């Protein structure tokens, strides 16, 4: 039952002059800010997004973070200067900042990549290199140390401010949380890349929460050569999965697609490979097979 | 211009409170530093302001900031007459070597000594050469007055000028005219003279 | 350094012919962000395009979703061209109601 | 201490010009900046470390460079009236950056108005000897342009700082001309006892920086270089 906060944040600069940052703001797998570069605030992705904290303090941590954002830019930019004909556009930033939940306990981080490895994190009181890192960064980490107030201004965000901000978040948004939304499942079928078998398609659409259940069975049997598909997204921040099967030639007869989730409540959906069902679903989607994946 | 300073220039009695003001609009503003110019040397810096609402004391320079307010006073207590320099806001925004300084335009403070004993007098002064070149010195008078220009190009007054005797304790003003055209007497006519201005017949 | 893009398109729903629905491109493992995603009706440009916010995972590789409502029939075809700068060309990538 | 190379200096339109400034603080950081009145020092260009060389907020016209950590120089290419200013140089590792002594560079249209000045001692009045006890002398330094003196007074072969003022700011002897020469002037004051004493000897001395060895000359009057003029002076018993 844990729940990870996460501040990501991505700054590209083309050249000397060129620069964007946009930021988004996820708990858990579910997104609650969002701030363009091109906004000047940040923007909710929710009713609850706000947290527990009045008007008159978020505008204050807003204020804190628009003098970054502004800053961060300058900043970098001057350290490019500072390791001018050893570091050189284009350059790519990216800023992972959050907190994990647990009873009242809690776990800050805040990583730092540079072109795609992580390189920076703000450990206790200072920015620090990992191990592995290139050396060439060293004195752009003793120049970043020096600067006694942002040090401090980190450190009350990870140590204070992160934990209280996500436990009210957490209560604002019990209700959105905790949503159960019931997944479709459909079947199709494919070439296997072997000749002369076939891959099965088990399509489980629209379920949230993530965590799900997608077998193949024979009757009581679990066909241990089911492949789980990644999760993908959809645009009501739901959840597509599908569990595959490489089946003979003439062997796809007897099977099932089980599927199990939460908000089922002990009713598995149950899809027979040749039911009534499944060959009236598949007449109401054939196509020319142009231009199919090979 | 992000640093503004208030008032363009200052004057006060010797010995008396002098305060001088700035005003900023940097963002972001980590912190506030005021300097010190004596006319024809560099910057030399008196004290720094660090905190959101901060207060420093340095001899007889104290400072205050208001970073809520983005204003800063500068009190100085007692003021000497080397004190007469151009006092010169600045705003670092940021807390380490990135940083870019902000500069005010700086306020100029001239120090008017406190004369106790006036003995106001207009003297010819002649060329330790050439006996025909003279000038006259109007001298020992109190910083109530002032010396104004000439209204004939021919003419050439200074502004008044303190020298301070320093075995003797002794401050006194003096400004210097001379024409080529003329008498001592009626030379510094524009300026306000004393009634009791001692002109010595030549 | 530079990572490929990564293409996925997918339905929201069963994809019944004739029937309304939302086609889904969803782009991942790529880097730099800077990624122009564009999604086709038998080669021409979807105009209401709507799209979701970049992000990255774990492996610090970005992400971006597009979808876009669609009727899907048994002859138009369906596509989502990508144009980043670690390929030469744009890929392209069709939507297969079956794989 | 930041020390800087030269404290004064007079050129012409497009001639190149080079200002000094050296460190032995150790410091990786180095700024110019310039001042002008009504405004606040502005920075120009500035140094991160050795071969670093970065533009400034008004970097037009000027083009520094860092050959050392100690040395970082400002380098006018062709030189602009636009630029005559006070040239501040500056040095930093909190963040306290530490300010040069300041160059005085004036860059002018024509040579052709360049004059030393004439330097003129004129001794105390009987009449102030005897009402004050005390006895002044006044130095006049006159028709000299442009604007580049510095007025020592000097008892006995040593200079003396007590008992001077000298005027802030020198006066045009024509106010309407943008070629006007000026005028500055100084005083000493001494006591009764002291001016009426035949072995002491006073002397005004002006330095004023001029035309130097390099730049060409051809006029009928002497070549209008950087020199020392004084006016003297001696005690007497009367
Ligand atoms: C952890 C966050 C939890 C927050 C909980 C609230 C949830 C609401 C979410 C809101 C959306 C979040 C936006 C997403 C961005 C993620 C934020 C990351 C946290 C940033 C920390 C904030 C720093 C505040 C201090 C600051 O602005 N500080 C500024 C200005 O500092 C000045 O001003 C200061 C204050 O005015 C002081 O006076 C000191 C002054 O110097 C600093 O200059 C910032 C620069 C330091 C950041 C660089 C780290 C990255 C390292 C780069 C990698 C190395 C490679 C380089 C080679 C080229």
């Amino acid at each position: 039952k844990n729940y990870t906060f996460r501040c990501l944040q991505m700054s590209s600069f083309a050249n000397r002059s060129w620069s964007r940052t946009d930021s988004v703001v996820w708990l858990g797998d579910l997104q609650t800010h969002r701030w363009s570069n091109d906004s000047a605030t940040i923007s909710f992705t929710k009713p609850w997004s706000q947290g527990k904290l009045s008007n008159q303090q978020w505008e204050k941590l807003q204020h804190m973070f628009q003098v970054y954002r502004v800053s961060f830019t300058r900043d970098i930019q001057e350290l490019v200067k500072m390791m001018s004909p050893k570091e050189d556009y284009p350059i790519e930033i990216q800023l992972s900042a959050g907190c994990e939940m647990y009873g009242n306990a809690s776990e800050s981080f805040l990583h730092v990549a540079f072109q795609g490895k992580y390189v920076v994190r703000f450990w206790g009181t200072s920015w620090q290199t990992v191990p592995g890192a290139p050396s060439w960064l060293d004195l752009p980490i003793k120049v970043l140390n020096a600067d006694q107030g942002t040090s401090a201004t980190v450190q009350m965000l990870l140590n204070d401010t992160c934990p209280l901000f996500v436990r009210g978040l957490l209560e604002a948004g019990k209700s959105d949380l905790e949503k159960q939304e019931k997944p479709v499942a459909w079947l199709s079928s494919v070439p296997s890349s072997a000749h002369g078998h076939r891959q099965l398609v088990c399509h489980v659409s629209g379920f949230y929460p993530k965590p799900v259940w997608v077998m193949w069975m024979r009757g009581d049997q679990e066909q241990q050569g089911t492949h789980r598909g990644d999760f993908l997204p959809n645009a009501d921040e739901t959840w597509y999965l599908q569990a595959t099967l490489d089946v003979e030639a003439g062997e796809e007869a007897g099977l099932a697609c089980r599927v199990k989730h939460s908000s089922l409540g002990g009713q598995d959906i149950i899809l027979y490979w040749g039911s009534l069902h499944h060959i009236l679903d598949a007449q109401k989607m054939v196509w020319n097979h142009r231009h199919h994946h090979h | 211009t992000q640093v503004e300073q208030s008032p363009q220039s200052l004057v006060v009695r010797q010995g008396e409170n002098s305060v001088l003001q700035c005003n900023y609009s940097v963002t972001p503003d980590n912190h506030l530093r005021w300097f010190k110019q004596d006319t024809g040397k560099g910057l030399v810096s008196l004290t720094v302001l660090v905190d959101q609402k901060d207060k420093t004391s340095n001899g007889r320079y104290s400072a205050t900031l208001d970073k809520d307010a983005k204003h800063s006073t500068l009190h100085i207590t007692a003021t000497l007459l080397d004190d007469t320099a151009t006092y010169i806001c600045v705003v670092g925004d940021r807390g380490s070597a990135l940083g870019r300084l902000h500069f005010g335009a700086g306020t100029q403070l001239i120090v008017i000594p406190d004369i106790q004993n006036p003995d106001p007098a207009v003297y010819q002064l002649r060329d330790s050469k050439s006996s025909d070149k003279s000038v006259c010195l109007f001298t020992d008078f109190d910083s109530q007055t002032n010396v104004s220009q000439s209204k004939d190009s021919d003419v050439y007054i200074t502004d008044k000028c303190v020298l301070d005797m320093r075995s003797m304790d002794f401050k006194s003003n003096s400004a210097v005219a001379w024409s080529n055209k003329f008498a001592c007497a009626n030379a510094f006519n524009n300026s306000i003279i004393p009634e009791d201005t001692f002109f010595p017949s030549p | 350094i530079q990572k490929t893009p990564q293409i996925q398109v997918y339905s929201r729903h069963p994809p019944e012919n004739g029937k309304p629905n939302i086609l889904n491109c969803y782009v991942t493992q790529f880097h730099p962000p800077h990624i122009e995603i564009q999604m086709l009706k038998n080669g021409k440009k979807i105009p209401k395009v709507e799209m979701s916010d970049m992000s990255f995972s774990k492996d610090w590789s970005f992400y971006i979703l597009a979808h876009t409502e669609f009727t899907p029939t048994e002859t138009d075809t369906y596509a989502c061209r990508v144009k980043h700068a670690s390929m030469a060309e744009p890929k392209t990538v069709y939507w297969d109601r079956d794989m | 201490a930041v020390t800087q190379s030269p404290r004064n200096k007079v050129a012409v339109t497009g001639g190149k010009v080079t200002l000094s400034c050296n460190q032995t603080n150790n410091h990786n950081n180095m700024y110019w900046y310039r001042q002008d009145t009504g405004h606040g020092l502005r920075l120009i260009h500035y140094s991160y470390g050795a071969g670093s060389t970065e533009k400034g907020d008004i970097p037009d016209g000027y083009k520094a460079s860092r050959p050392s950590q100690e040395n970082f120089s400002l380098i006018l290419e062709l030189a602009t009236p636009s630029q005559t200013s006070v040239y501040f140089c500056a040095s930093g590792d909190y963040a306290e950056q530490f300010f040069g002594p300041g160059t005085r560079l004036t860059v002018l249209e024509d040579l052709k108005n360049v004059f030393p000045p004439e330097v003129a001692v004129f001794e105390p009045s009987e009449a102030e000897i005897s009402h004050t006890q005390k006895a002044t002398l006044v130095c006049l330094a006159t028709g000299f342009y442009p604007d580049h003196v510095e007025l020592s007074w000097w008892v006995n072969g040593k200079e003396v700082h007590s008992g001077v003022c000298t005027d802030p700011q020198p006066l045009k002897e024509q106010p309407a001309l943008n070629d006007s020469r000026y005028a500055l002037s100084s005083r000493l004051r001494v006591s009764a006892t002291f001016w009426q004493n035949p072995r002491n000897h006073f002397r005004c001395q002006v330095q004023f920086y001029g035309l130097s060895e390099n730049d060409e000359w051809t006029q009928d009057r002497a070549k209008p270089v950087t020199q020392i003029v004084s006016a003297e002076a001696w005690g007497r018993a009367d």
